């Protein structure tokens, strides 16, 4: 062999190398999106699973059952975002947070849902979807100074679900009012869904301690239900 | 030559056995020839889950090939020919019985706690390899059939051909409940709307396939010994013998991967 | 380039019924769905309603659930929104949004500050 | 007055739509109507390179027709050697989210930038194995699209926050900043003379700018989205612009007006990227669905299709020479054609 | 606001006193360099099999 065969196939040997030891260690991690208003609480729970421990972009990692997880915070960009949200089109959920304690902003959050579930390059990433601030809406509709019906009529003619279970032991109206905002994400979550991708709601409020298991378990529903999809 | 000398042991003899064995036994050929030449062809379905079917395709076709090689002998004295043909069948059969192990094994993996090559071969080759070779100084202690050629009944020998198939098929059918338990659990969330039927009959067809791949009717191969039932041997020839034919049907050519590829390879040119 | 104009303005005590349109011009409007955002006095960007392509489509807010109607032309090329029995809690500036690309549902970043094309914006005043 | 200065843009912006007017005399595709065709061309894939984990960003032709670079969002730069299909080097990047790349023109640098507002600069000749970093240079509030070298000491730079940018290494600081856009931007192209370039941004908006001086002399408009790519026909006295909305565009400058159009009634798929031939008649794009389009840039017509994609078309280059064209795509396999 | 309007009508006050040609010219350009050049491209006129470096 002449010197120049010997180093190409040196150097693509060694790089080959280093590239086939690379596989694992980026099929190891697992990646996730975060999505939120001003308001609406996103480094209360940044903070809380930091716990699980002039540019452009943040991260923050953690570890839950020997998996470990990456979620990318994005800040200093400007307000239009039909641009970089296009390569975050290969992780396995999002992580939309949301207020559940103003009226005037509540249509809006619904509507940054609905422009997420039907993106055409988000048509297979799951949503976990964190309600937040729930104790200022409790005491917000106890007090009564405001009534929820002067931003949503039809709360006027709901009952609570048959199916809903007020722990705490809570007075009635409290669930009523969870329920009719649960049901209003969920029933955007239900309208157009398909069996790739399915919403997950939850009640949690700043003082919670147990929001990176939720998102464990529906991290391990989704890869439970990719596998059962392209092997059977 | 009756396809039951695997399990069989007083030795009976019909015309239909030896005829529908013959039969069998050359279409499962051609049908791991097909499935090998099918998965080698496909490329973007690599991983476990073909590498295992492409393996055990390959023992049990070599070890089906020197069976229809072998096996019928005049009954007199028997060559070392006999001895060697018999020996290697056995080592044969017990590579294919480790490979569906090892199939088992990874639906567990797939299944329940869902959070490379070089290690499969070597697994699925290395174990029958050993325990085959422990028998190979077993020499004329029955090794080559007085009438055939494969292995003898004397001092309990059969019991690497018959043992490994008894814990490899209780393990296989093991997990086959426990992914009927899961599956059926989680089919009721996933299509809410579908007919009782629909449900059913599709869950009833995957329950076949695993049935076929993980190798569950050899436990016939158990309920042989007693020597009257011979429609239980009939029942053991008609459901071993098309094993290429079922294999070939419910895990090369219903699966989508290959159904919308195959026809496309048509048209390479 | 992209031209969206709007019409309908004025000063009215409470009771009134008004026509807001906003017209269209720079593309095919055939294939674009469509919003009504609204700015009033010391406050933000807020969302008043949402079209889709075709017409079958139609949703509002719950604050204006019952007053108003969102309507449009894709041959006179003209949103509309319409309006029968107004309160003073409803002064504003009125634009009309499009959807960033053609062809699909998903509808980004109508009620940002600054946006490509988005109309100038019509006065309401009702007191 | 805000009043009178409306009145007064209204006016100007009539005034330059008759100008424009005036000179269309003809349309590109009527003159060149009787150019004999390419015919039917077709390209096998000579060599297929594999190696990468996740999608493909973007992909530069060295100076010589015979090196290559990769740019990959799993954090790796690859240098590849196109003949033997062999990897010559790696580096790893510090930031994954990243959208452009380019060679030095004379072969000695090469230069990244992602997200982050960062564009790194990093040298070839270097005693270690690693192609080591030497150069960052910051300064923008928002994500950069694309970065080019006029030369080894004054390279270029285009973000989304409506601004251009024109820098020198050594010291590491701007010598003039381009404004003049509304939204963000996505790629730029430099002049063969080098001495201009010109940029499109997501607007209906493509601006011709001079270099040492920072003003802005040309503004073109025409699309009815987002622009995507942009390049430079060889002469220096042309591009061609793609667009969000599955249609492709030809501009001369001294025309200032939109030359030839090229679409099809039945593409829906937006564009990605595009590059020129090497003669000036092969124009090859990367659209949305699966697929490259190679087209005869006189006609409007579909000279070729490229298949073999399992996923979205985003990288496309030519040699320097004729040699091969390179396609990249979200399934982690470049192609090279010849 | 004020800045943008004043910005913008310098810009086309500038824009719209730049002298422009017909585009028969730009188009018999974009001919000549199509035809100045097309023997030299291998993409339209291959090389025989020991010239492409690929095939060989």
């Amino acid at each position: 062999l002449s010197a120049e065969d010997k180093a190409a196939v040196e150097r693509s040997k060694m790089i080959e190398k280093q590239l086939q030891k690379d596989k694992q260690v980026y099929r190891a991690t697992h990646r996730l999106l975060l999505l939120g208003a001003d308001n609406s609480g996103k480094s209360t729970i940044v903070k809380q699973m930091r716990i699980y421990h002039t540019s452009g972009i943040f991260e923050t990692k953690f570890q839950v059952d020997k998996v470990n997880f990456h979620m990318f915070d994005v800040g200093a960009q400007r307000d239009e975002r039909r641009k970089w949200i296009q390569c975050f089109n290969d992780v396995t959920a999002i992580i939309f947070v949301v207020d559940s304690s103003d009226y005037n902003r509540l249509q809006e959050a619904l509507n940054d849902f609905k422009s997420i579930w039907n993106n055409r390059w988000l048509r297979t990433i799951s949503v976990i979807l964190f309600l937040n601030k729930q104790d200022l809406l409790a005491e917000k509709v106890l007090a009564g100074k405001s009534k929820i019906e002067d931003y949503f009529p039809e709360f006027a003619r709901y009952t609570t679900p048959e199916d809903a279970t007020p722990e705490p032991g809570e007075d009635p109206r409290v669930t009523r009012a969870k329920y009719f905002i649960r049901d209003e994400f969920l029933r955007i979550s239900t309208a157009s869904g398909d069996g790739r991708h399915y919403c997950y709601p939850h009640f949690t409020c700043s003082v919670d301690t147990e929001n990176a298991r939720r998102i464990f378990n529906d991290c391990r529903d989704i890869i439970q239900r990719m596998h059962l999809r392209q092997y059977e | 030559s009756s396809f039951a000398i695997l399990m069989a042991h007083y030795d009976v003899e019909d015309w239909k056995l030896t005829l529908i064995t013959r039969v069998g036994l050359a279409l499962s050929l051609f049908c791991l020839l097909l499935c090998i030449l099918t998965f080698l062809l496909v490329r973007p379905i690599q991983g476990s889950r073909t590498t295992i079917h492409l393996h055990l395709c390959i023992c049990l076709f070599v070890g089906s090939t020197i069976f229809l090689a072998g096996i019928e002998n005049e009954g007199g004295q028997v060559g070392l020919r006999c001895r060697l043909v018999a020996g290697l069948l056995h080592y044969c059969f017990l590579a294919a019985f480790c490979w569906m192990s090892l199939e088992g094994l990874e639906l567990y993996f797939l299944v329940v706690r869902v959070f490379s090559t070089r290690w499969l071969c070597l697994i699925g080759y290395g174990v029958p390899l050993l325990i085959v070779g422990v028998s190979a100084a077993i020499y004329s202690k029955g090794y080559g059939r007085p009438r055939y050629c494969w292995l003898d009944f004397e001092q309990g020998f059969l019991w690497s051909f018959l043992g490994p198939v008894t814990f490899i098929i209780l393990c296989n059918a093991v997990i086959f409940v426990t992914t009927v338990w899961k599956l059926t659990q989680k089919f009721s969330e996933i299509n809410p709307d579908m007919k009782k039927l629909k449900k059913a009959r599709a869950l009833t067809i995957t329950a076949i396939a695993q049935l076929f791949l993980l190798g569950c009717t050899w436990v016939f191969g158990l309920f042989i010994f007693d020597d009257r039932s011979l429609v239980l041997t009939y029942v053991f020839t008609i459901l071993n013998c098309l094993q290429g034919a079922f294999l070939y049907l419910l895990h090369c050519l219903l699966n989508k991967k290959v159904r919308e590829e195959y026809r496309k390879w048509a048209c390479l040119v | 380039q992209v031209q969206l104009q709007e019409s309908g303005g004025g000063l009215v005590q409470p009771g009134g019924s008004l026509r807001l349109s906003c017209a269209a011009s720079g593309f095919t409007f055939s294939n674009y769905k469509m919003n009504w955002v609204r700015q009033a006095p010391g406050k933000g960007l807020e969302w008043v309603s949402d079209i889709s392509q075709s017409g079958a489509s139609i949703s509002y807010t719950g604050s204006v659930k019952g007053r108003f109607t969102i309507s449009r032309d894709n041959a006179k090329n003209t949103l509309y929104l319409q309006m029968n029995s107004l309160k003073p809690e409803d002064t504003a500036v009125y634009y009309c949004a499009r959807c960033p690309a053609p062809f699909t549902r998903d509808c980004f970043d109508v009620t940002s500050t600054t946006y490509a094309y988005r109309g100038q914006g019509t006065q309401v005043t009702v007191s | 007055e805000l009043d009178q200065l409306r009145q007064e843009a209204e006016q100007l912006k009539n005034q330059i739509r008759d100008a424009r007017k005036a000179c269309a005399d003809a349309t590109l595709s009527q003159i060149t109507n009787n150019i004999d065709p390419v015919g039917r061309i077709q390209m096998r894939t000579r060599r297929t390179l594999r190696g990468h984990l996740a999608k493909i960003y973007a992909m530069h032709w060295g100076t010589d027709s015979r090196l290559l670079v990769s740019a990959s969002q799993d954090g790796k730069l690859i240098i590849w050697d196109s003949y033997t299909t062999n990897k010559v080097h790696a580096i790893p990047l510090r930031s994954s989210w990243v959208m452009t790349c380019a060679y030095a023109p004379s072969g000695n640098y090469v230069a990244c930038g992602g997200l982050d507002n960062i564009c790194s600069i990093y040298n070839l000749k270097t005693r270690e194995g690693n192609v080591r970093v030497s150069r960052e240079l910051a300064g923008h509030t928002g994500y950069l699209s694309c970065c080019r070298f006029l030369d080894d000491n004054q390279i270029v730079t285009s973000s989304g926050d409506t601004t251009c940018a024109l820098w020198d290494i050594e010291t590491g600081q701007q010598t003039t900043t381009f404004t003049g856009h509304t939204g963000d931007v996505m790629s730029l192209s430099l002049a063969p003379d080098t001495r201009l370039f010109v940029s499109g941004a997501c607007d209906a908006s493509a601006k011709l700018w001079d270099v040492r001086e920072g003003m802005c002399r040309q503004t073109f408009t025409g699309h009815e989205s987002d622009i995507n790519a942009i390049c430079f026909f060889p002469n220096g006295n042309a591009f061609a612009t793609g667009s969000d909305d599955a249609t492709c565009r030809l501009f001369d400058l001294r025309a200032d007006q939109e030359l030839m159009t090229y679409s099809h009634d039945n593409i829906i798929c937006g564009i990605t990227s595009v590059s020129f031939s090497k003669s000036g008649r092969l124009l090859l794009a990367g659209y949305d669905d699966f697929n490259c389009n190679v087209w005869d840039a006189l006609k409007a017509d579909r000279a070729g299709v490229l298949a073999g994609h399992d996923n979205r078309v985003s990288c496309l280059g030519v040699t320097d020479d004729g040699m091969a064209v390179a396609t990249g795509s979200w399934d982690s396999f470049l192609k090279i054609w010849n | 606001s004020i800045a943008q309007a004043r910005k913008l009508v310098e810009q086309l006050k500038m824009e719209a006193n730049i002298d422009r040609i017909k585009v028969s010219k730009a188009a018999a350009d974009l001919m000549a360099y199509c035809e100045a050049h097309a023997k030299e491209d291998p993409l339209l006129t291959p090389v025989p099999a020991s010239e492409n470096p690929f095939r060989e």
